[PDB]
């Protein structure tokens, strides 16, 4: 502030600080300095909650915010009752022993023995150090293959009017397979209302629901984006996998196989068979022999 | 009543724990011992291992500090010569264990056995 | 390469590449002429 | 493939493409043969 001199202005402080109540100006170091923190303990903290309940692999709780303001990271710990791990944003010490170490794979964080491949989490840009997760986040071009849903980086999809039924998504150039697509964006929605207004879509055969996790439901139809128009197959060039990325779980789309330029874009939507012949009972192609 | 929700395969791995094979350590800690100097029994066990063997000799007995380390000199460079022998015998039985059997055996060849 | 194969009564009872169809404007669903392939 | 068989392997079924042809000229094509037919 250019209105006051420093002079009358400590002063002021002076006469703020007879008044005001003086500042704490705590430091702590905690009493871990090194060590005794191997990753190992994590993964075997990972395997207790692993067979605790995560063996079941179905309810999959999104991520929570806890707070410890003085308690440890305890059984008590929100996110260990719903069966997850710490964040940075969660309330946890910097110590809490849940939160994901990183991504330090030399290559890139993208192939079976990176962790966060294996995992849920999408490479952290501050964790992926190797990756080149938070170097260049502006450049598009990157060694990672697990970052580009944090970057956002599509690919570039085309909309005409599918041979199989309706609209659908097709592809201007060819892709690889286990690589990025265009995320499924859409709405966040609750189970109840979304059979409410799926009761309303079945009765207008429209599905443009999708099972984002037990607690939350992502639906399609009033906002998207161009690949909710996808067709289902029952053996696509295409699948759907959920990725779980900076707190929020979103549903990351990679082709199965290798691509050429034009070809339409199929994905499974995971229904029953009964469900299957009631909404996509089309697959367009037959057996050679 | 439930809608038709178009799921995808949930996921669960984590970091798998590393484990070296057996043995794998062995050559790794012999290769930084063959590259050690020091002593491999503790300092002070045997000041208080060798005032008691040498108690039944005769009574009293007030060590010199530096006689101590002799004495712990010579039982590594004994055991260790008798190792590296007993080796010997052990990869001359075709497996790569030694075993009490063995220890007896290489010391008969030497002569001490008698 | 022509089959060629002989006549007979027993015999009775698409190699495609590039683009095929037209594609529509993902915003608006209007035609989307050639033209523009990669602003679009 | 070696063992690509005839061009007949696209589907079981599928819905129309939409036809070409328009039946306003059909009706004048015929009245056009018609009086073709007559001379
Ligand atoms: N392979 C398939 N065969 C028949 N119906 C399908 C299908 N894949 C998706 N659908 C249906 O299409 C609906 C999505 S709306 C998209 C429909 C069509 N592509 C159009 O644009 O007109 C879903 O409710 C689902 O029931």
């Amino acid at each position: 502030i250019g209105t006051k001199t420093c002079r009358q202005v400590y002063e002021f402080r002076v006469k703020e600080s007879s008044i005001i109540a003086p500042a704490p100006a705590e430091d702590v170091d905690t009493p871990p300095r090194k060590k005794k923190r191997k990753h190992r303990l994590w993964a075997a903290h990972c395997r207790k909650i692993q067979l605790k309940k995560d063996g079941s692999s179905n309810h999959v709780y999104n991520y929570q915010p806890c707070d410890h303001p003085r308690q440890p990271c305890d059984s008590s710990c929100p996110c260990v009752i719903a069966q997850n791990f710490c964040e940075k944003f969660c309330q946890c010490s910097s110590e809490c022993q849940n939160r994901f170490p990183g991504c330090r794979c030399k290559a890139q964080c993208n192939t079976k023995q990176c962790p966060c491949y294996l995992a849920v989490r999408e490479c952290d840009p501050d964790l992926c150090l190797t990756c080149g997760a938070a170097d260049h986040w502006d450049s598009k071009n990157v060694s990672c293959k697990n970052c580009s849903i944090q970057r956002g980086s599509k690919k570039h999809l085309l909309l005409a009017p599918s041979d199989v039924a309706g609209w659908g998504i097709f592809i201007k150039d060819p892709v690889q397979k286990n690589e990025f697509i265009s995320e499924y964006c859409g709405e966040i929605i609750s189970q109840d209302e979304a059979d409410r207004r799926g009761k309303v879509y079945d009765k207008y055969m429209c599905s443009f629901l999708f099972n984002l996790n037990n607690d939350f439901v992502v639906d399609a139809t009033r906002k998207g984006n161009k690949i909710r128009f996808a067709n289902h197959s029952v053996n696509p060039n295409c699948y759907a996998k959920v990725m779980m990325v900076n707190g929020d779980h979103r549903i990351g789309i990679f082709a199965k196989r290798a691509i050429q330029t034009g070809e339409e874009l199929f994905f499974d939507y995971r229904y029953s068979q009964a469900d299957a012949l009631k909404y996509v009972g089309i697959e367009r192609e037959m057996e050679i022999p | 009543t439930k809608a038709a929700r178009k799921s995808a395969p949930a996921t669960g791995g984590v970091k798998k724990p590393h484990r070296y094979r057996p043995g794998t350590v062995a050559l790794r800690e012999i290769r930084r011992y063959q590259k050690s100097t020091e002593l491999l029994i503790r300092k002070l066990p045997f000041q208080r291992l060798v005032r008691e063997i040498a108690q039944d000799f005769k009574t009293d007995l007030r060590f010199q500090s530096s006689a101590v380390m002799a004495l712990q000199e010579a039982s590594e460079a004994y055991l260790v010569a008798l190792f590296e022998d007993t080796n010997l015998c052990a990869i001359h039985a075709k497996r790569v264990t030694i075993m009490p059997k063995d220890i007896q055996l290489a010391r008969r060849i030497r002569g001490e056995r008698a | 390469r022509p089959k060629r194969t002989k006549a007979s009564m027993s015999e009775f009872l698409t190699y495609s590449s590039g683009h095929n169809r037209l594609y529509f404007h993902s915003d608006t669903c209007l035609p989307l002429r050639p033209q523009e392939m990669e602003v679009d | 493939n070696k063992r690509r068989k005839l061009k007949n392997k696209r589907r079981r079924s599928l819905p129309r493409p939409h036809d070409f042809f328009d039946a306003q000229t059909l009706d004048a094509i015929r009245h056009r043969a018609i009086c073709f037919n007559l001379s």
